[PDB]
RNA sequence: ACGAGACUCUGGCAUGCUAACUAGUUACGCGACCGGUCGGCGUAACUUCUUAGAGGGACAAGUGGCGUUCAGCCACCCGAGAUUGAGCAAUAACAGGUCUGUGAUGCCCUUAGAUGUCCGGGGCUGCACGCGCGCUACACUGACUGGCUCAGCGUGUGCCUACCCUACGCCGGCAGGCGCGGGUAACCCGUUGAACCCCAUUCGUGAUGGGGAUCGGGGAUUGCAAUUAUUC
């Protein structure tokens, strides 16, 4: 219903258009690879993407 | 058809195809003389000379190099010329010659046709470098 | 007998080229000839003051050397390092305007000239007049 | 506020037919892709939560910023008596468990 | 769908980790184990390994079809090509996330946890592991929190062999006053050519063949089989 | 360094003398041999034991050993 | 068409190996020419991250790799074949997909 | 028994093997002088450079010296390599940091500020100040068209969104716009033509062509307004 005013100013060119997946973290999030994580969920669920630590 | 003999410094790799001819060195286009460094160029003619001329005489050897600066792509192109004198050599006319060879380049150079193992070591996080580390107050 | 571009040395070889530039004058005749900055990395003065025949025989040494080459390309072969002041330096293309007009002044000439397809397709007049530059360089005053 | 009764009904059968809807609570997106063409805003999704949470016919689950209801027995009936439904309809399929 | 298969694998990797934190924040009061991903032409099958097979298959197949709904909604794929296999555990006692949970359940039902601990060591032993850890952290007493251990057996903590010789659960259990933390580290036993244990010993373990007891010949004779 | 682990000695050791007969003088064939009667998971752990079982062979063959 | 391309696209080598020995052994079955397996070059997705969840301490660096691998084979043969051929044997882990070549 | 080591990934050698018009080496219709430059092509010698797949290879293995005449250390014909670099990493702990990650959390906010919706505007970009990391300079081993020669890691066509790398020609010394598009990628950028080495012409011990708020005016991006304006 509140659409009369919020949507005053577009937000699609800063860093509140890009949250993490999980936590809905606005910040420290990782955006390679399309991953949209954070560091502390990227390495909570790092195993299960497919990343493993080896090098 | 190659002697198929390659020759590597850091990244960079050179062969020598070689054929039946009258020794005419050619470099990617160019002769082994015109290479554009003008000072690395005893490095180049370090093999022609160190054995002589006449022994590049009887075969044509082109020497295709690909890899990274100007240097690094030089101590290929010579030891892959060099080694590639001594497969032929070794594997069309004989080995007394080839030996004799062999035992001049070595003598005069050990690492004239075994590659150098040396490689850029990878980067620490904490620092620049390989060994170097950022600067810290106490 | 014949001979080739690349088995010739490039300083002297590029001189040559130039010198045939300026005497040939069938070129479209430079308008800017110091009144630009040249390369965007670069704001010094430029010297020489044959930047534009210079660089047309820069250009066909580097379509010889590599077929195919334009403008965006041009650009890549003449950028070069970029001081951006208080800040390290980095690397900076040149002026594709400038390499552009160096091509259209080549284009069409009957020695190199850059399609719309893809590609550098070479004439015989200029590819003969050209190995003969370079041959007449060799045996001149670089081999007896 | 006014919460149609259209869109109730409509949100309440496409929760009977398979036991789930595109539920989220971003306001930066007016209405879902699969949630429009019905007037469907993010308030009717905040408020069909709470009110179900109050219900308890309905057990809320909330996993990467997404939502997800256990469509319970209780739940069926009383969707049922409130949308005087007939009583043959009910997610009973068996193909491909 | 045309796309470069770096992107293709490391949105295929969030896949999987949507449905392991769903289910794990669904499925673990069913004796939730782990979750295998079968990819077959235009359609995904998840075969579901949980120790309590008829918790989650439920009564009239209830909730295992329901769930094949909810998780439509969010992937949004299509219809039809997905469904789930529920089936009982393969690995009962050396499924690091199983006995987690156990815990987790053992420390909700009013069972203490040094009894707990030491009750799942009995079961992880029984069971056959060369070694069991289980580090329970939290205000155990009073309100100085504080670590507790129960080591036995043997276990390895360094080196590649951990990853496939050790099955590590960390899990948040619920408490009245405060949250605790369960480790539980099982080092998996080896068998070979068997379910039961990597097919690979420790590289660290060296083990040799009795030679055989033949007795020396002492004069030569011709043999005629 | 290049000292040999109690393993590397050890799995040495009992090579020797379980499997003396047929154990030789050069490291190649002790390679083989081990490899052959005892399941050594590492290449390189293979080439330490047998190193060590060759320069017990040669210590064997200055005469008594003492381990 | 007449040239069939299959694609084999695994993070882990040995089941892809084990998928190109199984294509390879389906193709030995039925007489059919085949081109070896190619493999192209590895895809390395190295990223670094923080250990930390927060700033305090050193500075430690988790570095995070995966690796893909890339199987190409192709071959001479109708559609009703390779559809025959590809669905025989595999093994969880690799993505197979048969393009028009 | 744990830790160390072992382990795994890496860096180096196999002209041994399974082999590759998404890679080249070999296949030739100006043979331009009567044996030659090609990625100016003059439009079926097969895996050698390239590609990481399975095996192999190095073990203090041989010699000499020292040494409980041990464990080992040092020097050498030989050999690709005689110490590659990392990953993991025990027992215990610290009132180390993190409630700024969440019904993962034990206490206050209940009476119209309960955040579950929201902000028009400024804050850490501005200050008498002390500090910490690093860059541009410390010279005529430096510079004033730079004319010719190369690789390496690796990223890139997107459904929350034109929100990519861009090859080629047009517009201008210029940020930028137009078109055809190549690339979902060893298929295109890319043979990834920068740093550099050269010069039979031009700097010469300044406060400056070794240099920056070179003060102020000309610029602008298929996207909320570049304000002590982090883009130019």
């Amino acid at each position: 219903g509140h659409q009369q005013l919020y949507w005053s100013h577009p937000r699609k060119f800063g860093q509140g258009s890009r949250s993490c997946r999980v936590c809905s973290n606005r910040h420290g999030l990782i955006r390679k690879y399309g991953l949209n994580m954070c560091r502390q969920c990227f390495r909570q669920y790092a195993k299960d993407i497919g990343f493993i630590k080896l090098d | 058809q190659s002697v198929q003999v390659f020759g590597r410094k850091k990244t960079a790799t050179a062969v020598a195809h070689c054929k039946r001819g009258n020794g005419l060195i050619k470099v990617n286009g160019r002769p082994l003389e015109m290479i554009e460094p003008r000072t690395l160029q005893y490095k180049l003619l370090e093999p022609v000379l160190l054995l002589g001329k006449e022994r590049f005489a009887g075969v044509d050897i082109r020497v295709r190099v690909k890899g990274g600066g100007h240097v690094a792509q030089i101590y290929a192109i010579r030891q892959s010329i060099s080694k590639a004198l001594v497969a032929y050599y070794q594997k069309y006319v004989d080995e007394a010659s080839k030996k004799e060879i062999k035992d001049i380049l070595i003598q005069y150079d050990r690492t004239l046709l075994v590659a150098d193992p040396r490689r850029c070591e990878s980067k620490k996080f904490g620092g620049p470098g390989a060994r170097a580390r950022y600067q810290k107050s106490y | 007998p014949g001979v080739t571009v690349k088995d010739v040395n490039q300083q002297e070889f590029v001189r040559a080229l130039a010198a045939f530039l300026k005497k040939s004058g069938k070129l479209k005749v430079p308008e800017w000839v110091d009144t630009v900055k040249l390369a965007k990395h670069k704001e010094l003065a430029p010297y020489d003051e044959n930047w534009f025949y210079t660089r047309a025989a820069s250009t066909a040494r580097h379509l010889y050397l590599r077929g195919g080459a334009g403008v965006g390309s041009m650009t890549k072969i003449y950028g070069g390092r970029q001081r951006n002041g208080v800040m390290p330096s980095h690397f900076s293309r040149g002026s594709k305007s400038v390499a552009r007009r160096v091509l259209q002044a080549l284009e069409g000439l009957k020695m190199v000239e850059k399609d719309q397809d893809g590609g550098r397709k070479l004439t015989p007049q200029g590819q003969r007049d050209l190995d003969r530059i370079a041959g007449q360089v060799a045996a001149a005053n670089k081999k007896h | 506020m006014l919460m149609p009764k259209k869109n109730r009904i409509a949100i309440y059968e496409l929760l009977f037919k398979e036991g789930v809807m595109v539920a989220k609570k971003d306001v930066h997106m007016p209405k879902h892709p699969e949630l429009a063409d019905k007037n469907v805003p993010n308030l009717h999704v905040m408020k069909a939560m709470q009110s179900l949470k109050s219900r308890g016919y309905v057990k809320e689950q909330f996993a990467w910023r997404h939502f997800y209801w256990y469509l319970t027995n209780e739940g069926i009936q009383y969707l049922r008596d409130y949308l005087h439904l007939p009583p043959e309809i009910v997610p009973a399929t068996l193909r491909r468990s | 769908v045309q796309i470069s298969k770096k992107r293709k694998f490391v949105a295929d990797g969030i896949f999987k980790a949507e449905l392991n934190e769903f289910l794990t924040r669904e499925l673990a009061e069913d004796g939730y184990s782990g979750v295998e991903v079968r990819v077959t032409p235009t359609r995904t099958e998840i075969i579901i390994l949980a120790t309590r097979t008829q918790n989650v298959l439920g009564e009239k197949g209830r909730r295992i079809r329901e769930l094949t709904a909810v998780v439509q909604k969010r992937f949004g794929f299509p219809e039809g090509s997905v469904e789930l296999y529920a089936e009982k555990v393969a690995t009962r006692g050396l499924c690091a996330i199983a006995q987690a949970e156990s815990l987790r359940y053992k420390l909700l039902g009013g069972l203490a946890v040094r009894r707990a601990c030491y009750g799942v060591l009995r079961f992880i032993m029984e069971s056959g592991a060369k070694g069991c850890e289980v580090v329970v952290s939290g205000k155990l007493r009073g309100q100085r929190a504080k670590s507790m251990k129960f080591v036995d057996g043997l276990m390895i903590h360094s080196g590649d062999p951990v990853n496939y010789y050790v099955d590590t659960a960390v899990r948040h259990v619920l408490l009245r006053q405060g949250v605790l933390g369960i480790k539980v580290k099982i080092m998996l036993p080896w068998d070979p050519t068997g379910k039961i244990g990597p097919k690979k010993p420790l590289p660290d373990h060296v083990s040799i063949v009795e030679p055989k007891d033949e007795i020396l010949p002492t004069t030569p004779i011709s043999e005629q089989k | 360094g290049r000292v040999r682990t109690k393993t590397v000695k050890k799995a040495a050791r009992v090579i020797i003398e379980k499997y003396y007969t047929r154990l030789g003088n050069d490291f190649h064939t002790n390679k083989r041999v081990c490899e052959e009667i005892a399941i050594i998971p590492s290449k390189k752990l293979r080439n330490k034991i047998a190193g060590y079982v060759t320069h017990l062979m040669k210590r064997i063959q200055r005469g008594p050993v003492r381990g | 068409i007449h040239r069939i391309r299959i694609t084999l696209t695994s993070r882990n080598v040995k089941s892809l190996e084990k998928v190109c020995a199984d294509l390879i052994r389906g193709a030995k079955e039925k007489n059919l020419k085949v081109k070896g397996p190619v493999r192209m070059p590895t895809k390395t997705l190295r990223i670094t991250t923080r250990k930390t969840p927060c700033g305090e301490g050193s500075k430690t660096w988790d570095r995070f790799q995966m690796r893909i691998h890339k199987r190409l084979i192709d071959l001479h043969s109708p559609s009703e074949i390779v559809k025959q051929i590809t669905s025989i044997s595999i093994e969880p882990g690799v993505e197979v997909e048969v393009t028009i070549a």
